């Protein structure tokens, strides 16, 4: 299916004592593979994923002197947007950012990011043309202004649909073993009681990857896409993830509903019955 | 400023069986700031080795981290997670479900 | 793979 590669900036001001904590991470669809963090002991761009471990140290002395430099640049953000918004110091703010780029199944460019956010608020992000930002408040409207003057947009515009992509593939081939895989679902599911005139049948979907996956419930044979609960898909803890749905039924008609489960390491969708 | 409060679920790693050995997860996500206290409990007393992922965050600027120990499920013994935020007066407990 | 040049706000 389609792939993704995001990077994640994120800097918090420790007010008074303490330099602000500047983390950032890099993604490739859901896992990460490479970590910067201020508090870590080595202060290098640390991988955490297997397979980058192929880049020799060109590209880990590359990439950790850039972190270093987005650690200033977001160190100066922070009291830049504090004195536009008029704030105290002794109250702490957050900085995140993030840019990157999603390729379809063929590996060729759909759009790029490059987005930024104060307290967890939209600040500016570029838009879908990768030419107009999007300010909402005037002090992102200084920014929008800052950033055409410097034609920001235009010089980002060659990393997003050119040097973000071309890692991306080269990530995606090195790591094929990894990111290219397809883990099915094992599925299963069960019925609890939950009172006189109704009970519930809850549909599971374990242990698979990506985290991309469809569950509705179907009641011979349309969708019960209201009344239908839908926990957020969750990490299992060893790479794979979980997921379930559940529907309440009224006793005796349990077997007229049908659960359908849709994933890429299932050549047909799959459904299943009490 | 504007908040959100962090959302709990309390699973286990495999499909939970007496006696057999497992892992115990609380996955919270979607909060925001980042500063978050996590503990796992056994009978309401504070598990000692949590271990916990490294802090990350989806597009939407919220923050998710996932926190697992090893257990040991049984039909006595209760489990939980203890979460505490700024969000939160006072600590939000989640006892785990077996099925759930 | 990480951008060189990033820009203020």
């Amino acid at each position: 299916g389609s792939h993704s590669m995001r990077y994640f900036f994120t800097s918090v001001s420790r007010p008074g004592r303490g330099e602000p904590r500047f983390i950032a991470v890099g993604y490739v669809d859901d896992t990460q593979f490479v970590r910067f963090d201020s508090d870590a002991a080595s202060q290098r761009m640390e991988p955490r994923a297997p397979w980058i471990e192929q880049e020799g140290p060109e590209y880990w002395d590359g990439e950790t002197r850039k972190v270093k430099a987005h650690s200033q640049t977001h160190r100066v953000d922070l009291g830049t947007l504090r004195g536009c918004y008029n704030q105290s110091e002794a109250g702490s703010h957050t900085v995140q950012r993030m840019y990157g780029c999603d390729v379809g199944s063929d590996w060729r460019f759909l759009r790029g990011y490059h987005q930024y956010a104060y307290d967890g608020k939209d600040y500016i992000a570029l838009k879908e043309d990768l030419r107009s930002w999007t300010a909402a408040d005037m002090c992102a409207q200084t920014t929008k202004h800052k950033w055409e003057a410097a034609h920001v947009a235009e010089q980002l515009r060659a990393y997003l649909e050119g040097t973000c992509v071309e890692w991306l593939r080269r990530y995606l081939e090195n790591g094929k073993e990894t990111l290219q895989r397809t883990d099915a679902p094992k599925t299963h599911m069960t019925h609890h009681a939950v009172s006189d005139h109704e009970a519930t049948l809850r549909c599971w979907a374990l242990s698979f990857y990506p985290a991309e996956i469809t569950l509705t419930w179907q009641r011979d044979g349309e969708d019960q896409t209201q009344d239908t609960e839908l926990v957020e898909t969750r990490p299992a803890g060893d790479g794979t993830f979980q997921k379930w749905a559940a529907v309440v039924v009224p006793s005796g008609q349990e077997q007229r509903y049908t659960c359908h489960v849709q994933h890429e390491g299932l050549p047909k969708p799959l459904t299943l019955r009490w | 400023m504007i908040q959100r409060t962090p959302k709990i679920q309390v699973y286990s790693r495999h499909p939970a069986e007496n006696g057999k050995s497992n892992f115990l997860n609380c996955y919270v996500s979607g909060f925001h700031p980042s500063d978050i206290e996590v503990d796992l409990l056994k009978n309401g007393e504070r598990i000692e080795k949590v271990e916990h992922s490294d802090l990350s965050f989806s597009k939407d600027w919220s923050f998710y981290l996932l926190y697992y120990t090893e257990f040991t499920p049984t039909e006595k013994d209760e489990y939980a997670c203890r979460v505490n935020h700024v969000t939160l007066s006072q600590p939000k407990i989640v006892k785990w479900d077996r099925d759930m | 793979s990480l951008l060189m040049w990033i820009t203020q706000v």
